[PDB]
């Protein structure tokens, strides 16, 4: 059934699972026409498919050409998501295929179920958690590869960098969700926190800066403050 | 006009014959039902006074044999049987008629209700849904489960309705996932009509039989089947015009006949609101929508 706080440690057991977030698949700018009407212009998007145990991010870039001449794009985007996730599963060796796929939005349940009819033993699950995966496009290297794409493309990243050499999957996921929650609540401040000290760099092969254990504790505390800070600015507390 | 005699009425029971019903008291001198219209299937059904649990009954067609009812005190129910000795049967019936111990099927001349509820229902098709090949009539009760219900437990006592499942490989062509799920025309016209039912008359016959078993026995899996067969049509963008017009007539008479006080359990809010207001055929069921809105406006 649904994934929630009660069954949270299941994410880090040894049954392969993937989260699928479709928030950033269909992205538009809304603008005025010369006649003073409103129109949309699509921009490239992406499916965010993540193994929370290993940090494996299968980033399928959705190029704007896939919308050309199509109607009801927000509905189509869910089905296109499910088609691409199904294609990814089929492309993986049997021993790498997931035993569960957790969708971050319940509207993805039926499209994914239908596309995965050929895999009756893969469970398609919703979640009660409000995960901040929409903020994925606030990670500069991910946004860069999405916006530069000129055709459909899959790009493989590890979203935990090398953190699993020093921390467990549970702790890595908590750190990731904290960083993303911060970027989602106040992107400018969050990014200021992450880069303020010019001596800490992001390795070419990494997404986040190369913080020591002690520096991660400081960083993590600053992100919590921000999420609380912004929570006051919003609710006047 | 044909007759279903009863040997006796040893236990107090409410007896139905099609949409009619009457109460018989314990050991009351009741010996059956006469003047049954020829040309239609019929259902004779029972609810005991002491245990309203288990409504049960028999579908039959008097053109297929001479049938009678006899209570079995071991199994505790009124059983239908066939009499093969035609002269014995005619003689039994004539004596009961002479002593006026039979109720008359009470059909008003103007009234086409039973025809309209059974237009496409044939005994031969009933006998394939309800498998008991040694009898010409078919037993149904409130508790019997459907083949589909069993897949989700005695196979011989099952209702073998055609399985309909909108999230199934049968319903969804590889590579037309979104198309077939949002527009079920493929599944309706190719898989079901051309493939399984052969024609719309057989589809409507099964839909009508499912409704009648839901209404008369409170059979829950039959209600599920009836709604699934409605939803499959309404959720198809491409349906022959004659089928939509006939469906509107079928459902109109089903909704007209439904006991007002059973609507809460026999009608699925989601299916009906979707069918009348959101589906491709939301504008094609004029008669059904008018009766539903005037009779069950709460559900909607
Ligand atoms: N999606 C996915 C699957 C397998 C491995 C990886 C992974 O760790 N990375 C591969 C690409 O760059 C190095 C890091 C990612």
């Amino acid at each position: 059934g649904a994934m929630n706080s009660s069954n949270y440690a299941e994410l880090f057991n040894n049954d392969i699972k993937l989260f699928v977030d479709d928030t950033n698949v269909y992205r538009v700018t809304v603008h005025k026409t010369f006649e003073g009407n409103v129109a949309t212009k699509a921009i490239n998007g992406c499916i965010f498919t993540l193994n929370p145990k290993t940090g494996h991010l299968f980033l399928k870039i959705i190029h704007t050409s896939v919308w050309a001449g199509q109607k009801r794009l927000s509905q189509l985007a869910k089905w296109k998501t499910a088609e691409e996730v199904s294609a990814l599963v089929r492309s993986l060796p049997k021993e790498e295929q997931p035993k569960q796929i957790i969708v971050t939005r319940k509207a993805m349940l039926d499209p994914l179920e239908v596309h995965m009819l050929d895999f009756p033993n893969i469970a398609i699950r919703p979640t009660e958690l409000r995960l901040p995966f929409s903020a994925a496009m606030s990670i500069d290297k991910l946004s860069d590869v999405v916006m530069k794409a000129t055709e459909p493309q899959m790009v493989l990243f590890n979203i935990y960098d090398d953190w699993l050499d020093r921390i467990s999957s549970y702790t890595a996921f908590s750190r990731l969700t904290l960083l993303l929650r911060a970027l989602k609540t106040n992107e400018e401040s969050a990014k200021m926190i992450l880069l303020s000290d010019p001596t800490i760099t992001i390795k070419s092969y990494h997404l986040w800066p190369s913080f020591t254990d002690e520096q991660w504790i400081t960083i993590e505390s600053q992100m919590r403050d921000l999420i609380l800070t912004e929570y006051g600015r919003k609710y006047n507390v | 006009m044909n007759t279903v005699p009863f040997t006796s009425a040893p236990i107090e029971v409410t007896i139905g014959i099609d949409q009619y019903s009457f109460n018989v008291k314990e050991n009351q001198p009741f010996h059956g039902i006469k003047d049954i219209p020829i040309g239609h299937v019929h259902v004779i059904h029972f609810q005991h006074a002491d245990n309203s649990s288990m409504r049960y009954g028999y579908w039959f067609d008097c053109r297929m044999g001479n049938f009678y009812i006899q209570y079995d005190p071991k199994d505790g129910l009124y059983k239908m049987m066939e009499e093969r000795d035609g002269a014995k049967f005619e003689n039994i019936v004539h004596n009961f008629k002479e002593r006026q111990m039979m109720v008359s099927y009470p059909k008003i001349d103007e009234d086409d209700t039973w025809y309209n509820l059974t237009e496409f229902v044939q005994m031969d098709k009933i006998r394939k849904i309800v498998r008991k090949d040694e009898n010409q009539f078919s037993y149904v009760d409130s508790s019997m489960t459907t083949v589909q219900e069993n897949e989700l437990s005695d196979p011989a006592h099952s209702l073998n309705y055609t399985v309909i499942n909108f999230k199934s490989r049968e319903a969804i062509r590889p590579g037309h996932e979104m198309e077939d799920f949002l527009d079920k025309s493929y599944y309706l016209n190719t898989v079901m009509l051309q493939g399984i039912f052969k024609n719309s008359s057989n589809y409507f016959g099964e839909l009508q039989f499912a409704f009648l078993n839901a209404m008369f026995f409170g059979n829950y899996g039959s209600s599920l089947q009836w709604h699934a067969m409605i939803e499959l049509i309404c959720s198809s963008a491409t349906v022959p015009k004659h089928m939509l017009d006939k469906l509107d007539e079928i459902l109109y008479y089903q909704i007209k006949t439904l006991p007002e006080q059973y609507s809460d359990i026999l009608l699925n809010e989601r299916v009906w609101n979707i069918c009348l207001y959101s589906s491709f055929q939301k504008n094609s069921l004029h008669n059904t929508e008018k009766i539903m809105e005037n009779k069950y406006p709460e559900l909607l």
